[PDB]
Order: C-alpha cells, then sequence, then structure tokens
RNA sequence: AGCAUUUGUCUAAAAUACUUCCAUUAAUCAAGAACGAAAGUUAAGGGAGUGAAGACGAUCAGAUACCGUCGUAAUCUUAACCAUAAACUAUGCCGACUAGGUGUUGGAUGAAGUGCUUCCUUCAGUACCUUAUGAGAAAUCAAAGUCUUUGGGUUCUGGGG
RNA sequence: AGUCUGGUGCCAGCAGCCGCGGUAAUUCCAGCUCCAAUAGCGUAUAUUAAAAUUGUUGCAGUUAAAACGCUCGUAGUUGA
C-alpha cells in the first residue's frame, strides 16, 4: 500500500542529476541546492500502473520487446523477460530489427519497453519510423522524443532499475490472473542485478 | 442560382440543346451540358444519320 | 502463382483476414511486401487492376580512373485509374533490373487519392477536392479543381499521373523550372499525396476508429 | 473510400503513408485491480511524438477519460 | 601470421558442440578435430586445431566472446540466486 | 508605430493552430478583432474566447478547435464592388464548398455569401480556411 | 568609420528603476545635409623607426621579382581638403509570432556564504551548441522561418555573357 | 516516321537549336518506302502567348545578377 511507495523512496530513484529537462519539470519536485533534482515518485507509481494497463492491453507478451544497452540493466530486463514473456534485447542494438523485413534478427512487435532513452536512443528513434508506441523509464538528462509513456526514474543506479522492473512485474502479474492483488508476491525477489 | 440573365440564358440554351436533340429525354440541366461529349455532337452529322437509318451501307457511302 | 509472406501482416493479407488495402491505409501501416499489393490488385475479382507504365529512364554515371560505371535510374507510374496512384523509382546498373526495381518501388509507394465535386452532388468524385501543391527541388506543382467535362492537362507526365489517379477534370499549374523530370514526377506525386491528407469540414464530426489488425488477428498471428 | 485516422491529442488528420502514428490500447480495471475484458483506445500522431509532447498529451487525455488523477 | 575467418568460424563451431571432447594437447586436438570435422587440408586442419587449442588456453583463464557452453549457462542461472536522517530529508520534503 | 493589429493577431492564431497548442492569449484587443473572432466562431472554427479587461486595451484568450487550416487578412482593406467579389473568392479559396472570404459591408463584417445575398460590395477584410 | 598608459577637466550614452510628466508626438523615407578607414592633394611643423620611388648584391636561363643591404616621398601632429574600400552580420530598417539548452556583460528581485560576498529568479544586450513533417538549390539559416496555405509596414537595387 | 538503297568524303554542303560530314553519313546529293497538314503548305519580318523572364494579382537581392558606406531628414507612403 504505502510499502511499495516507501521501497521506491528507499531506492535512489528520486535522484535526478544535472539539467532538469524543460518537459520533465512537471515530474520534478524541486531542484536541490546540492545540484540534484528531486523526482515526485507519487505520480510515477500511478503512471507505472498506467504502463501496466497498456501492457496488459497487449494480448500476448511475446509482441512486447524489452531493450537495454546498460550492462546492469541487461540483467534486469532479462529477469523481467523471465517472469512475463516479453523478448529482451541486450548488447549491441541493430537498426534493422524493426525496419529491415528480411533481416535474421527481425522483430514485428506491438510494443517497446525502454530502460533508458539516452542509452537506448537508436531503438527509440527507429521505433517511431516503425510506428511502435515506446514506454520508457526516463531520467533528467535523457531525451523525451518518441516515447508515449514516460516513467521518471534515476536510470544510473542498479537498484532503481531493478525496483521499477520488480514493481512493474508485480503489477502485470496482478493485472494478469497469476496472483490476487491482496496477496504479496515473493518469487525470488531482489535478485535482479550482477557485478 | 435564380439570377435572371443566367436562368433565362440557361433555359434558352437547354431548350436549344433539346431542339438540336443534343440533349435528349433523360438529361435536363446545365451539368448535363458539361456532361456532353464530342462523339454526341459528331453523331448529329447527316452522314451518321443516313448510315444509321441504313439508307447507305457505311459512313463514306452515306 | 507461388507465394510466401515473411511479415505477419503479409500472411494475414495472403489468407484474406485483411480484405482490402483501405484497412492497412487506415492504420497507416508500412509495407515492404509487394505480395500484399499483388493480392489486392489481382487481374480478376478486383474491379480495377493496376496499369503500369515506365515514365522516364535515364542513364547517370559514376566515372572512375578507368571505365564509365554507368548506372540506370528508372521512374515508373502505376495506377488503378479510379483512386490509387504510385510513383516508383530505382537506380541500378542494368536496365531490365532497374525497370523491375522501379515497379516494386511503385507498389510500395501506392497511395489512395481523394476526389470531390466542383459544386453540387453528381455522385461521381471527378476533380481534386481542393487546391493542392507539391514541391520537389526547384519545381512546385499545383493541381486546382475544375468543373465537369474539363479534362486534365499539363505535361505528358502530369497527364499520365492524374489519369493513373483517376482524376477526370483538373486545372494544373506549375512554378519553377519544369525541365527536371524526376523532380517534376516526384513533385506531382507529393501534390497528389496531399489530397487524402488534407483536413476538411466534412471531417469535423467526431467518429470512432477501429482496433488494430495486430489485435483483431492476434491469435492467428501467434499461430503461424 | 474511407475516413482516415484523426489524432486524439491534436484533433488533426493522420495520412495513410505517415507510418509513425500509433494506437494506444489502455486496459480497463476490475474493482479488485484486475484486468477487465474491455479496453479504451487512443490515437497518437508521429508528429506529437517527434515534438516529444506525447506524454503531456496522454496525461490530459487520461485526465479527460478519468484514467489519471494529476492532469499534468 | 594470424588466422582467417574460416579458421575462426570452424573453431567457434568447435567448443560449442564439442568442448567435452577437447583437451590441452595439440596432437590430441589434431586427432579430435580430424575426428569431428572433415577438413580437406592438413594445413587447414592444423591451423583450426591450433586456434581451438589457443581458445582452450583462453578458456578457464576466462570466458571467451562468440561461443556458448551449456554447463556455464546452467552455472550462471544457478550462481545468481521511517528512514535515517541523511536518507530522510528528501522524503520529509515530499511529505 | 504598431502597424496592422488584426494581421499580427491572425498570424499568431495561425501559428498557434499550426503548432497545435489549441489555446492562445492575444496581447492586443479591438472591436473589429473581437468581431472577427466572433465571425470565425460563427463559422465553427473557434470555441469560447474570454476577453479580459485592461484599461489601455483588453487581452483575449481564445480556445481553438483543432480545425483552422489557415486564417489571414487582406492588407490594407481594399475596396471591392459586388461582381468583382466572384473573382476574389475564385482566386483565394482552396475549395468552392469550403473556406470563407470576409468583407466589411455597411451592415457589418460578414462573408461573401451573405454580401451576395444582401447585394452589397464593401471593403474586403480577411479570410479563413 | 572606429576606439586600449596615468590622472584631471569639459562632455555625451544606454539599460535598469519609477502609483514622475506629456498625450500620439510615430515608422520607413525621394530631395537635401552631417559624419565617413587606408591612400592621394596643399600648407606649416616634426622627419626616430618603418619605408611606395630609387640604388646596389645576389638569386636565376635571364629576374628590372620574391630574398639581402641601403634608402629618399610618405608614415606622426596641427591646419585645410579629398569622399572611396571585400566601408561584409557579402543578410536594408522597423513590427509581431514562433524552441530549447550551454554560456556571457550591464542592472533589479529574492535566499544562504562571511554591511559585504556568493547563489536563485528576472530584465535589456550578447554569442555558441543541439533541434527544426520549419525554410531553402544545397551549403547552411532561430533567420535565410511563420511566403502557390503567396498582402505586418516601408525604403533601395537586378533582369544571360 | 527508316541504323532504307546508291553517290560525296571535315570537301561539297545542309540543318530556328543541339548537330551531321575526316570512307560503312539514320542529318549532305539523289532513289525508294514511310509520316504530318491538306487545296493548301513553305519563307521572312513584326507582334501576343510561351514569360509568376518586369511580377497589382505575382518575381528576385547570405553563397547564383542585385541592400544606397553610414546616419539624419523635407516631400512621399504607412498610422496603437
Amino acid at each position: 500500500k504505502e510499502e511499495s511507495i516507501a521501497k521506491m523512496l528507499i531506492c535512489k530513484v528520486h535522484i535526478g542529476t544535472k539539467n532538469l529537462e524543460n518537459k520533465m519539470k512537471r515530474y520534478v519536485y524541486t531542484r536541490a541546492k546540492d545540484g540534484v533534482h528531486i523526482i515526485n515518485l507519487a505520480k510515477t507509481y500511478e503512471k507505472l500502473q498506467l504502463a501496466a494497463r497498456i501492457i496488459v492491453a497487449i494480448s500476448n507478451p511475446a509482441d512486447v520487446v524489452v531493450v537495454s544497452a546498460r550492462p546492469f540493466g541487461s540483467r534486469a530486463v532479462l529477469k523481467f523477460a523471465q517472469y512475463t514473456g516479453a523478448q529482451a534485447i541486450a548488447g549491441r542494438w541493430t537498426p534493422g530489427m524493426l525496419t529491415n523485413q528480411i533481416i535474421q534478427k527481425f522483430t514485428e512487435p506491438r510494443l517497446l519497453i525502454v530502460t533508458d532513452p539516452r542509452t537506448d536512443a537508436q531503438s527509440v528513434k527507429e521505433s517511431a519510423y516503425a510506428n511502435i508506441p515506446v514506454i520508457a523509464l526516463c531520467d533528467s538528462d535523457s531525451p523525451l522524443e518518441h516515447v508515449d509513456i514516460a516513467i521518471p526514474c534515476n536510470n544510473k543506479g542498479k537498484e532503481s532499475i531493478a525496483l521499477m522492473y520488480w514493481l512493474l512485474a508485480q503489477e502485470v502479474l496482478y493485472l494478469k490472473g497469476v496472483i490476487p492483488r491482496s496477496e504479496p508476491w515473493n518469487v525470488m525477489v531482489d535478485m535482479f542485478l550482477w557485478r | 442560382e435564380k439570377s435572371s440573365k443566367r436562368i433565362f440564358q440557361g433555359e434558352a440554351l437547354l431548350r436549344r440543346m433539346v431542339r438540336q436533340g443534343l440533349l435528349g429525354e433523360n438529361e435536363e440541366k446545365l451539368d448535363y451540358v458539361l456532361g456532353l461529349t464530342l462523339p454526341k455532337l459528331l453523331e448529329r452529322r447527316l452522314q451518321t444519320k443516313v448510315f444509321k437509318l441504313g439508307l447507305a451501307k457505311s459512313v463514306h457511302h452515306a | 502463382k507461388n507465394w510466401v509472406p515473411v511479415t505477419k501482416l503479409g500472411r494475414l493479407v495472403k489468407e484474406g483476414k485483411i480484405v482490402s488495402i483501405e484497412e492497412i491505409y487506415l492504420h497507416s501501416l508500412p509495407i515492404k511486401e509487394y505480395q500484399i499489393i499483388d493480392y489486392f490488385f489481382q487481374p480478376n475479382e478486383c474491379s480495377h487492376p493496376l496499369k503500369d507504365d515506365v515514365v522516364k529512364i535515364m542513364p547517370v554515371q559514376k566515372q572512375t580512373r578507368a571505365g564509365q560505371r554507368t548506372r540506370f535510374k528508372a521512374f515508373v507510374a502505376i495506377g488503378d485509374g479510379n483512386g490509387h496512384c504510385g510513383l516508383g523509382v530505382k537506380c541500378a546498373k542494368e536496365v531490365a533490373t532497374a525497370i523491375r526495381g522501379a515497379i516494386i518501388s511503385a507498389k510500395l509507394s501506392l497511395i489512395p487519392v481523394r476526389r470531390g465535386y466542383w459544386g453540387n452532388k453528381i455522385g461521381d468524385p471527378h476533380t481534386v477536392p481542393m487546391k493542392v501543391s507539391g514541391k520537389c527541388g526547384s519545381v512546385r506543382i499545383r493541381l486546382v479543381p475544375a468543373p465537369r467535362g474539363t479534362q486534365i492537362v499539363g505535361a505528358p507526365t502530369t497527364k499520365k499521373m492524374l489519369n493513373f489517379a483517376g482524376i477526370k477534370d483538373c486545372f494544373s499549374s506549375s512554378c519553377g523550372k519544369t525541365k527536371t523530370k524526376g523532380n517534376f514526377l516526384r513533385a506531382i506525386f507529393n501534390a497528389l499525396s496531399k489530397t487524402y491528407g488534407y483536413l476538411t469540414p466534412d471531417l469535423w464530426k467526431v467518429t470512432n476508429f477501429d482496433k488494430s489488425p495486430y489485435e483483431e488477428w492476434s491469435d492467428f498471428l501467434e499461430t503461424y | 473510400i474511407y475516413i482516415p485516422r484523426k489524432c486524439s491529442a491534436t484533433s488533426r488528420l493522420i495520412p495513410a503513408k505517415e507510418h509513425g502514428a500509433v494506437q494506444i490500447n489502455v486496459g480497463m480495471v476490475d474493482a479488485n485491480g484486475v484486468y477487465n475484458g474491455k479496453t479504451e483506445t487512443f490515437a497518437i500522431s508521429g508528429h506529437v511524438r517527434q515534438n516529444g509532447e506525447s506524454d503531456a498529451c496522454l496525461n490530459r487525455l487520461m485526465y479527460e477519460k478519468k484514467l489519471l488523477s494529476f492532469q499534468n | 601470421r594470424v588466422r582467417t575467418k574460416t579458421i575462426k568460424r570452424a573453431a567457434r563451431q568447435i567448443v560449442e558442440k564439442y568442448y567435452a571432447k577437447l583437451t590441452l594437447d595439440f596432437q590430441i586436438n589434431k586427432k579430435i578435430t580430424e575426428e569431428v570435422a572433415i577438413i580437406p587440408s592438413k594445413r587447414m586442419k592444423n591451423k583450426v586445431a591450433g586456434f581451438v587449442t589457443h581458445l582452450m588456453k583462453r578458456i578457464q583463464k576466462g570466458p571467451v566472446r562468440g561461443i556458448s557452453l551449456k554447463l556455464q549457462e546452467e552455472e550462471r542461472e544457478r550462481r545468481l540466486d521511517y528512514v535515517e536522517p541523511d536518507t530522510l530529508r528528501m522524503i520529509k520534503s515530499l511529505g | 508605430v504598431r502597424m496592422s493589429v488584426l494581421a499580427d493577431c491572425l498570424k499568431t492564431i495561425n501559428n498557434a493552430e499550426k503548432r497545435g497548442r489549441r489555446q492562445v492569449l492575444i496581447r492586443p484587443s479591438s472591436k473589429v478583432v473581437i468581431k472577427f473572432l466572433q465571425y470565425m466562431q460563427k463559422k465553427g472554427y473557434i470555441g469560447s474566447f474570454e476577453i479580459v479587461d485592461d484599461h489601455r486595451s483588453g487581452k483575449i484568450v481564445v480556445n481553438l478547435l483543432g480545425r483552422i487550416n489557415k486564417c489571414a487578412v487582406i492588407s490594407p482593406r481594399y475596396d471591392v464592388k459586388l461582381d468583382e467579389i466572384e473573382k476574389i473568392i475564385t482566386s483565394i479559396l482552396p475549395s468552392r464548398l469550403f473556406g470563407h472570404l470576409i468583407l466589411t459591408t455597411p451592415y457589418g463584417i460578414m462573408d461573401h455569401e451573405e454580401a451576395r445575398r444582401k447585394h452589397t460590395g464593401g471593403k474586403v477584410l480577411g479570410f479563413f480556411f
């Protein structure tokens, strides 16, 4: 109830850094004197729930593609993919994955899930020419072009990415028939990172 | 619409199209005059009529 | 003949789950499969099969230390004559190959035009529904609506393209240097393209839009 | 003949060969917070996405539909 | 010197399906490679055997790019399995 | 000097609609500009607008409906006789079934069809699509 | 155009601020006028260095040139004149509207470093970087955009070599 | 609408323009066939369209031609 919000608070999600982003200032709470930007997070939890509503409204999880070019978030997306059968892309992205019909590596998805718009920018840009909506875990210095749902998150830290994917996973599992919402989910929790 | 010169001249033109037979029974407004075509005018030639009636065996014979 | 669509959306058209090109146009879906066009514009069952025409073939040249390295660019114009035009462009180092490539490009290019009445309801959309202008390089070309029995005019190329679109009556105009033919063709195609993109009073009406083919046939798409 | 899609955000028309605009399906909830059968659909232009304004627009649209509480 | 793409590709195929047959020794690797792959020249076979042996040396010292061993995959899957004041101030500021 | 108040306002409205913001705050205000917005609202282009008081000159906040293709002015307001109107609309309008050419005639600012119905020329004022 | 030693004197200037005054005085402007680098002219100084002209030594096929050494007129000031320069933001000037960020110079507003100093917000200047389903022939241009979807105001200029 | 048949051979010559002609000429001189318009068709000169290439509608002036060196300013034009 509060506990999900509180865990999000305890993880370093609220730390925006250098430059607000003009557009994102409605999700920033205040500029800190220390040179870091505070993120609202209350709106983020509800927005994350909306992202879950859009994901559940995709009738098959395999047509939902996850992407990360961040080493530690590669492990996180892979964990996300294990729990709900979204296909993950890690390491070097290939532009033809959405644009080149005859390529070996091809994906014809309905949705894209992005770990950071600054790192995973090429895929996001290509996705707009291939008309895919793009939901995005976004940070203060990361661009907001061609994403439909923006979920504010400190994308720099391992814990923050893990927390978002863990919360997201629970919400989709709850929306799905897997587990009652009242019941807590506990299937190998907090095991989402590596060196 | 309803402009006095235009409706008079328009009724007069359509009446003339009726006199010529260039417009027949099923066509009766200024947009059918725009609908008129070069074959329709050519069909009005006497040689076409003579050939059609079968007084002669061909357009040239007509 | 023999067929195989690599894309899932292609397979749906091949089966006939998607009935016509209008639905894929509605959901604005990109096409890299010529077989989709081939299925929709088949010689029978279709009311108006496409007619192609190689509008302009030009040699263009790389030039080296040694030989010429002469390539062939090819422009082809395709139309149903009733609502769907296509302008297709390919450069290749052999003519027949260039001609084939341009035809495939034309199918990919294939776009629906809108037409209207010059005034009162005659039941036949016959002329452009408004003044539309298309630009490429120097040349900006404007199609402007004309009354009935007031046939299309222009350059040969313009005349063919409008005929391919099924535009019966038009006034045409042009601004710039008309000589550059590929740019001229492209500019006509750009102007022509705008006809079914232009917002109009008839479209003030708030109206529901259908769910995606990717959800209507989701099970069938999972299946094969 | 047919009627092309119009953007939910900007109330303006989306071309056939635009190839960037998207339809966002939003799942309705059950009272216990489970996925309902029915789903609300919205059309988002490639242009609004190109601007980067889609999240803001979505918020106003969700606010109108009563699917987000904070408006902005 | 170096080793060409054909040699490297053949070496990459090897290990992937055949690490459980591989060993440190080059002469035994020459036998294994001949047994496993129907390579048409001695020169080519010796080069593939050599590079596969070189990959063997690289292996155990560390993971190597462009190949996969199912025992390592299994091992990796197995292997992975209010607040204090300075933390507090942002939360308090939120309320 | 301030030049043509109507023109800059309409360009601003045009820019607002082109951009897709769909509301704008007009810094000038005048009786004719208000009437022109009322005429656009009359022809279904504009929703509600609020003119807010300031003693020097009010300001206007207009709600735009996602519906203007263009709005523009004929500058200066050239005189035009009744039968010359037919050529003017033919020149300007994108369609013969849509787009509106506005004049000021002795009975106020109104479109070309209204003026024709009247039978009066005027000064031609502006237009929108 | 152009303007860099020190201090003084005589002067102008813009922004900021203003619950100060006026009440449309304006904008751009044929005609006309002012100012207008460097060189040139004319006269007085002054005339060091530099140094059009000019003189030699070379260099070199020759070299009257680049290069070396010398060196008048000029460069400097006063007093008159002269009125052109790639006198180039090769972008007439005023007007509005458009998109962000990094800076930066001059003020005002708030807060915290130690009245002063810093930082925050905001103005008038001023550059850069990225973005232009904006423009353009592209280069590029936040103006060269908002211009066949062509009329914010106005001056000047061009019509193949 | 002809890589048609012979002759000339950077000559003779033709051809609004591009060009053709230095030996196998698809342009010259013949012959043949074909094509366009037709009791009319060539040729010159002048003129309109062509030319949104003089631009009220409706031009252009960073780099292609073209912003007065600069500012003030009377007539001028424009006027919250």
